[PDB]
Parts: C-alpha cells; structure tokens; sequence
C-alpha cells in the first residue's frame, strides 16, 4: 500500500531509461488506489494508455477494486462499460469489486441483477462472491432474510470467517434482538474454527484490557499483515462496526490508534492551518460515527489549549462525480452521519451549498458548540 | 456568498507558496481544497504548474498538465506559455511542437507561443532546431516580429550558416518586410 | 414581409447621384447608396461569400477627383489650374509641412468656379453649413460645452488661423478671379471643413512617377468609419482609377454597411478634431492614471479572452463567445491603457491585485466626478433635443462616450476582481 516509494521507484525507472511494463503501472494503480489518491491512479492509467502498452485484464480488475474502495459507482459503471468495448472478458474478481463498490454505496437493486448475470455467464461464484452476496442483505433492513447465504456457506464449506460473524452480530444488535444474539456470540467462541478465531471474541467480551491482557491481541493484530491490505482493513472495519454499535464506546474506537500506528488507515483526519477535516469516505456508518466522535474529541481537546480554529471544518463522507447531486443523502453512511451529527451535537454542522457531499461547519459556528 | 470568501483564502496561500518555488505546499493545498468539496480550477492548477516551472522541472510540469487535462478542463494560455518556455530553455524542441499542437486543438492561437519557443531556443544555444521550428511555423501562414527576423539572421551569419539565413530572408521579403542593409551585410559576411 | 436589415431603415438615394457619375467612367458593383438623417452611406445588395481574393465594388477614375502633392513641387495631376492664374500664388505661399488642408480648400474653391467640371454637379450632394459635423463651423458656447480645455483651445486656434488666412489672402486689392471664389469668409471655412473631413492620403502612380498626394475622391467619402473595416482603397495605375475592395476572407451579407478605416491607430480626440466624429468602442483611446497601483497583464488578457500580441489584440470568440459579450473595443483599450506589470512567469497574488483594483476604481471615481455633469443627465439631454445643432450633438456624444468608457473600465475591473478566483 506504499505510495511514495512507488513514486520514487517510477522516478528512478524513468531516469534509467527503460519504459515501465504492464505490471509496473498495474501495481502503481493499486498503490495509488488505497490512499484515497483516486486522481493519481486515473492519470497513471492514462499514461499507461499513452505510452505504448495495452492494458490486460489484471489492470482492469485492479482498477475496479481501486475505484470500489471509495464507493464511486458511476466510475465503476464507466470502466465496466469501457471494458466491454476494449475487448476483454469480465472475470470473477471484476464482479466482486463491482458488488463491493455497490455495497458501501447505494443502488442495492443492481447487486442481485449483477449476481444473476454472473449465474448466466457461469462465473463460478467463489467464496468472496458468496460473502458479497450475503453482505448485499446486510446494510439493508433484511436481518432475517440474510440467513440462506449463511446456511449455504455452512453447508458448501466451513463456517464463515469472523468478518461475517461479527457483521451478522452487529446486524442482530441493530434490531430488537439483544439477548437472543448472545448464544450466537458464544457459538463463534466455543466452536472448532481456526486458532486465531478463538481468541477473537474474548477481546470484546469481559474486560481483557490492561498492560498485559490487551498485549495478547497485539500478536493477532500484527500477524494479519499477510493479507496485504485486502481484508485487513475490512477486518478492522467490521470489528469496529460490531464493537461500537452494541458495547463499550471507549473499548471499540481504540483500535483506530494502533491501526494508524500500523499504517493501514490513512487520511482519517486532515490537520492544517486553513483546513481541519475528517475523511470517512472508505468507512462504514458505524466506523464513520466512531471516526466522527474521535475527531470531535480531538478537536475539543485542542480548543482549550489556545490554538487558531480552522476556517472550515469538513467531514468527507462521500466523494466522486456523484458529489454534486441531490441523490447523495441515499448513501448508507450519509443517513447515519447526518443522524449522528444531528442528535449528538447541536445544529451547527450542515451540508454545503457548493458541494452536497460532505458536512461543514463555519469558524464562528464551531466555537459556539465548543464552549 | 461565502464561496468566494473561502476561495480567496484557498488561492492566496496557494499563490504565496508557489511564489517561492515550493511544489509540496501547493500539492497539499490542492489536496486540502479538493477534500473540502470544491473542484479545482485552472487558476489553482496554474500555481501547481508554475511551481515546477520555476524549479526547472519538466516531468513534474507534464504530470501537472496531465492532471489538469484528466478532469476535463482546458488549461489556460499562461500555463501553456510557461510550458513552451521551459521546453525551449532546456533545448527540448521536439517536446514543444506537441504542446503547440495541443494549444491548436484547444482553439487557441499559437503565434506568441511559437515566437517564445523560437526565441528561447535561440537564447539557449540551440540554433538548428530553432531554425527548423521557425521554418515549420512560417509555412503555415504565421508571420514573425522584426526582432526575431533580425536575431535569426544575425545568429545564423555569426555561426556561418548561409542556407537558413537566406531562407529566412526570402520568407521575410515574402511576408512583407523588405531587406535592409543590415541583412545584406550579414549575408555578405558569410559569402566573402 | 420586408427583411429586417440595418440598411432597410434608410431610403434609396436620388438616382441622379449615380447618374452624374455613370456618364463618366464610374462603376459600382454590388453596392447601393442610401441616404438617411446622418447622411449618405454605402450598403451591400448581394451576399458576398468568403472569397480567396479581394472584390472591387467601386471604380473611380482620376479625372473626377482633385490631387495635390505632399512634397515641395506642387503637381496637380488633374490639370485644372492654368498657368498664370493668381490662385497658385495663394497655394504656393503656404508651409509645406503643417497646413495641407488650405491648398485643398483653395483647389476646391477654384473647381467650384470652372465649367465642365464634375464638382459643379457633385457639390449639390456635399453637406451644407447646417448638416456638417465639423467643429470649425461651431460657436463658443458649444466649444465651452465640450468640457475639454485642450480640444477647445486647439479648435479656437484653428478657427483663428483659418480666418487670418482668409483675411490675409482675400484682401480688397485682389483681382476678381480670386474674389469670386470665396466672397464671404464663411465660404472659405466651409471649404476647409470639407477638405479636412473628406481628404484621403494615398500613394498614387501615374506613368513613371510614384508620389504621395492628398486627394478628394468622390463617391468614396460616403464610406463610413469602423475600427473593424470591411474595405480598403487601392490604386490601379494601368487605368488611373481608385478602387474600393472588400477584404479577402470576410463574409458580407445583404444589407451590411460597407466601411473603411479613417486614421487607423489614432486617439478619439483627433477624430473629433478632424472629422467631428466620436465612437465609444474606440480600441485606442487613452485613459491617464496617476496612481502607482499596477494590475497584472497576462491574467487580465486571459480572463477576457484577449489573445494576441500587444500590437494586435482581438477577442477570440472561439474560446468564449456567448460567455464574453462584454469583450468590445472598450475592454481592449482598457487593457492597452491600464498600468500593468509582468515579471516573467511569476504567478500573481490575489491580495495585491485585490488592493490594486480598489485603488484603480477610486481613481476612476475621482476622475469621473471632475466633470460637472453625470451620465444619465447627458443621456437625457441628447434625446431631449430632437433637432439641434450638429456641433452640440457631437459634443454631448463625445462626453457621453468618455463617461461610458470610464464606466466600462470600472465594470471590467469589477469582473476581473470577482472572476480571478474561480
């Protein structure tokens, strides 16, 4: 996920003289597709298309994932339409990235249509595809409907990973089912799954946090670097989602500290003389609320130390071409961000008139709630 | 209302950082302003281009040009003029014709840019490519100033090139300006 | 239904105006002369598509116009002054550098008193002493009303010089040949006004002699003025005929007003001094600023789409046409007269230009309040008088155009200060 080192390598290669190959730009568009650097990946792909090389399917399935990390569905539709005319087939990971991008965004209807298209094209849906199909019914109010895919996962293979178990637990906790979900919680803690899947579950239950007890989960936190930022950020996001909604807030939103010390959650907060904001464009509603609370207390703790307030404090919730639209409020994260900023704090944070894709507060207005 | 009020402070410090030839500051200001919801404009990218131009950075300038063009926004005339001047100062004549063609496809005028290109190629001790660019631009119906007509002839006669000097003199007399004693005198020097 | 064209508002001229010339070797191709309240004008009667070369619309022979050389040996190529006539002593006793309208006026007065001459029949179509817009035939009231001290002083000096020349040359002991030319001192003033408001300087060639002369050509003085002309004068030496040819590439439709350029590249003051004409879209009129604030030039030209070298500024429509309808000759003249600074490719700072624009605006406001009147008052005065003197109309239009230029500069500065931050 390194991006500055990628730029240094590209500069040294250009200084050498050798023209970068297909895989060079294919890795560059993935290094500039995990740090919210969406425009650099676009310009690198343009340079790839304007240097004398033909993009393969690997470049396309990397670009769909890089554009699905944020949630720009229009860019995904555009690149999917261009892949049809460029002359390449649509493999499994392409549909996987499309549905992953549609998940954090709106348009929940297109997911089942894309899956039935996979079935028509004999896409041979894999485990990630079935996980995505199960998550299709996750963000929506279809708690009891999201159980046939769980049974399919339990039958065709081993029990689903923790990123699905904790997700279903948070789904059950979102509805009016608190105590009936404790047995399903003990299920994942008293089963025959992997070794690390057993210690995960006791980190939320009980106290388990001190100078030595919370040091045990440090090994589990550092061992998951083998995924390569693919499912590690997904795992942390799902953990925060299942931890903050029903549990202790001080216990849930503390993993972000070690995550930022690790280097897997970049651009979560912007601090400068002119601007002071928070980017949650690649975060789920619960995680977005956790980051909002973290940024709020981090700004209020800097309020009494005598520091100049920013001219505009923004909350980057949704980006992309869709930003200038009235269809914005339909994003799942958006409804939750608006509710959390309306019920927790006063009515000082509102949508901008120039761009309806974030939440901003004026300088004088921020001072009033702070006091 | 407040849109221009905040754009003022967004652009003021950007230009102030671009004045002292600092590219990282302009880049971080661009990132901050695009994170604030406002799409970047051509005036803002002008500073990011001139930051690399002042630090003799050609690859960074090309990257900034591609960045500005990718968002479907046509660059301004001053940015293209600075790019042409930088490519002419470095002697990269072949990389200036593509910029001139890009200006032409954007319905601009490529007269002053072509003059700046030939002048910077002459001043950078690049005479052959300067004469080539001048002859390529003159055939398309683009006339030049008298000062360039005099400078090209003087330099080509001081170096010892008679063919290009005579061709430029013929093109000058065809454009409308007749030759004076100075011109003939230069040509005679090479002839004697 | 009749087609709505700028030429349809006027009526067709008298057919004798063209009949008195058609009997000579005069031709007019694709043109129609039309008279209105302001005067005659030349319009088009055929759609001229973009041509590769020029097309001739007038052929005016040499034997129909007057000509006096600009050098010391005064050679009148149309020989109408016989040797021994005492008018050559009046033409010759003049300074060969400062006064050239006196000789043309004397030649016109003599041509008005010579039989079988074209100007005895053409003089019926020249403007009289009441429909002429020249400031020589003006009063002290109108000159004081101009609100310009230097122009009024120059016009008074010129009137004095004309009167002194008439008093020194047309004395009592003069023979009758000269006395019958200009009996009253107003005739000579009118002759000078016609010779000054209708003269054309052109290098003509006859036989083997190539010289530059001042010639009063008929049927070509009717061409109006426009800073974006459509035609130009050309001399044909094989037949000794002057031509008015449309520019190559310009598209002319039916009803368009054929115009040429009078004194290309001059200030709006010399126009009022010579032709008694004022235009608010003059791209060369100068506005003097005493302040030290300096605006940026390249950004100012880029925001208004004024692309071109400092010698030739044009508005590039294909960059922005509908968006920039403000871009006229006024903004071009402003960009030429505004105090500008440029140091390489250094980008401008918004604070410096925002502090300079307010200084420029307050300077414009303090220089505009110097006039006793305002813009709306003069706008109401100009149409409050339906039929007034032509000199007063020209003066009030001059004042209105100056004020409108100042207002246009102020509005352009406002657009620049509010559009520099996209």
């Amino acid at each position: 996920g390194l991006h500055d080192d990628a730029k240094r390598i590209l500069l040294h290669m250009n200084g050498q003289g050798l023209v970068p190959s297909s895989k060079v730009y294919t890795g560059v568009i993935e290094a500039y597709g995990q740090a919210a650097l969406y425009e650099e990946a676009v310009v690198a792909f343009n340079t790839m298309n304007e240097v004398g090389s033909r993009p393969m399917v690997e470049t396309f399935n990397s670009l769909i994932h890089a554009f699905a990390k944020g949630g720009l569905y229009k860019e995904s539709e555009a690149i999917w339409f261009r892949m049809g005319e460029v002359g390449v087939p649509r493999n499994r990971d392409s549909f996987n990235g499309m549905i992953e991008g549609y998940r954090q965004g709106g348009q929940f209807e297109e997911a089942i249509k894309a899956y039935v298209e996979m079935e028509k094209a004999r896409c041979d849906p894999d485990e990630r595809t079935l996980e995505a199909v199960l998550s299709v019914y996750c963000f929506a109010g279809l708690v009891d409907e999201s159980e046939e895919q769980f049974q399919e996962i339990k039958s065709l293979g081993i029990q689903p990973s923790i990123i699905c178990c904790c997700m279903m637990l948070a789904i059950y906790a979102k509805s009016e089912r608190w105590n009936m979900a404790h047995e399903l919680l003990n299920d994942v803690m008293t089963n025959k799954t992997s070794d690390m899947h057993q210690v995960i579950g006791q980190m939320i239950h009980g106290d388990f946090d001190d100078e030595n007890n919370w040091q045990m989960v440090e090994y589990v936190f550092d061992k998951l670097n083998s995924e390569g930022c693919g499912l590690s950020m997904r795992f942390y996001n799902t953990l925060i989602e299942a931890l903050w909604w029903l549990g202790q807030k001080e216990r849930a939103a503390r993993v972000l500290n070690e995550a930022t010390k690790r280097g897997l959650f970049p651009e979560l907060f912007r601090r400068n003389k002119l601007v002071w904001s928070v980017d949650v464009h690649r975060m789920w509603p619960g995680g977005a609320c956790t980051a909002i609370s973290v940024w709020l207390n981090d700004m209020e703790e800097l309020f009494h130390k005598g520091e100049e307030l920013p001219q505009l404090a923004s909350v980057v919730v949704v980006r992309g071409q869709t930003e200038k639209s009235s269809i914005t409020r339909d994003f799942p994260v958006a409804k939750a961000a608006y509710s959390f900023l309306k019920d927790t704090v006063s009515s000082s944070f509102c949508f901008p008139g120039w761009n309806k894709g974030r939440i901003v507060c004026q300088k004088t207005q921020l001072k009033r709630i702070f006091s | 209302g407040t849109e221009k009020v905040l754009r003022l402070v967004f652009m003021e410090e950007l230009m102030e950082r671009a004045r002292n030839a600092d590219s990282k500051g302009v880049s971080q200001v661009i990132y901050d302003m695009i994170a604030a919801g406002l799409s970047p404009g051509p005036r803002s990218f002008h500073g990011f281009v001139v930051s690399h131009v002042l630090n003799r950075d050609n690859d960074g300038a090309m990257h900034a040009l591609r960045r500005e063009l990718s968002e479907g926004l046509r660059p301004l005339h001053e940015t293209f003029l600075a790019l042409v001047r930088l490519f002419g100062a470095k002697g990269l004549a072949t990389r200036g014709l593509e910029i001139l063609a890009a200006m032409e496809k954007l319905k601009y005028d490529i007269r002053q840019a072509w003059l700046v290109l030939v002048e910077e190629l002459v001043r950078s001790n690049h005479l052959e490519d300067a004469n080539k660019v001048f002859l390529k631009g003159a055939e398309g119906g683009l006339r030049a100033t008298d000062e360039i007509y005099d400078l090209l002839i003087e330099q080509d006669c001081k170096v010892g090139d008679h063919s290009n000097a005579l061709t430029i003199a013929y093109e000058m007399e065809a454009a409308g300006r007749m030759a004076t004693t100075f011109h003939f005198n230069c040509l005679l020097s090479v002839q004697a | 239904q009749p087609h709505d064209t700028p030429a349809s508002q006027l009526e067709l001229a008298d057919p004798d105006f063209y009949k008195i010339g058609y009997v000579r070797s005069f031709r007019a191709y694709g043109i129609e002369f039309r008279e209105g309240p302001d005067g005659y004008g030349v319009f088009a009667s055929r759609d001229v598509e973009p041509l590769r070369r020029a097309r001739v619309i007038m052929e005016i022979p040499l034997e129909l116009m007057l000509t006096i050389s600009k050098k010391l040996p005064w050679m009148f190529f149309p020989d109408i002054i016989p040797v021994g006539h005492p008018i050559f002593d009046i033409i010759n006793s003049t300074n060969p550098e400062t006064d050239s309208d006196l000789r043309l006026a004397c030649l016109l007065l003599y041509a008005f008193d010579c039989k079988d001459n074209f100007w005895q029949l053409y003089g019926d179509f020249l403007p009289s002493d009441d429909e002429c817009t020249s400031f020589l035939l003006a009063t002290e009231e109108d000159l004081l009303e101009l609100q310009d001290e230097k122009l009024a002083s120059t016009m008074r000096e010129q009137q004095q010089r004309a009167l002194e020349f008439w008093e020194k040359n047309w004395h009592s002991a003069v023979p009758l040949k000269i006395k019958r030319l200009a009996r009253d001192p107003e005739r000579f003033i009118w002759a000078m006004c016609i010779a000054q408001s209708r003269s054309i300087n052109l290098q003509m060639r006859i036989g083997a002699l190539v010289q530059d002369a001042n010639l009063l050509v008929p049927y070509a003085d009717m061409m109006n003025h426009s800073f974006q002309p459509n035609c130009f004068f050309h001399w044909r030496f094989k037949d000794r005929m002057l031509e008015v040819m449309i520019n190559a590439g310009q598209r002319i439709r039916k009803g368009d007003e054929m115009t040429v350029d009078y004194m290309a590249g001059q200030k709006n003051n010399f126009f009022m001094q010579r032709y008694g004409f004022s235009s608010p879209v003059n791209p060369w009129d100068v506005i003097h600023f005493t302040g030290d604030a300096k605006i940026h030039l390249d950004t100012f030209l880029s925001v208004f789409n004024i692309s071109g070298l400092p010698g030739e500024y044009y508005h590039n429509s294909r960059l922005s046409n509908d968006g920039d309808s403000f871009v006229d000759g006024a903004i071009i003249a402003a960009a030429r007269t505004l105090p500008t600074w440029s140091d390489g490719d250094l980008p401008p700072i918004p604070s410096l230009e925002r502090k300079a624009v307010k200084e420029l605006q307050e300077e414009c406001h303090q220089m505009l309040a110097e006039f006793p009147t305002t813009s709306d008052e003069d706008q109401k005065i100009l149409d409050s008088m339906p039929d007034c003197r032509r000199t007063l109309e020209a003066a009030i239009k001059y004042r209105l155009h100056r004020k409108l230029l100042i207002e246009k500069v102020i509005q352009a500065l406002d657009i620049y200060q509010d559009r520099i931050l996209f």
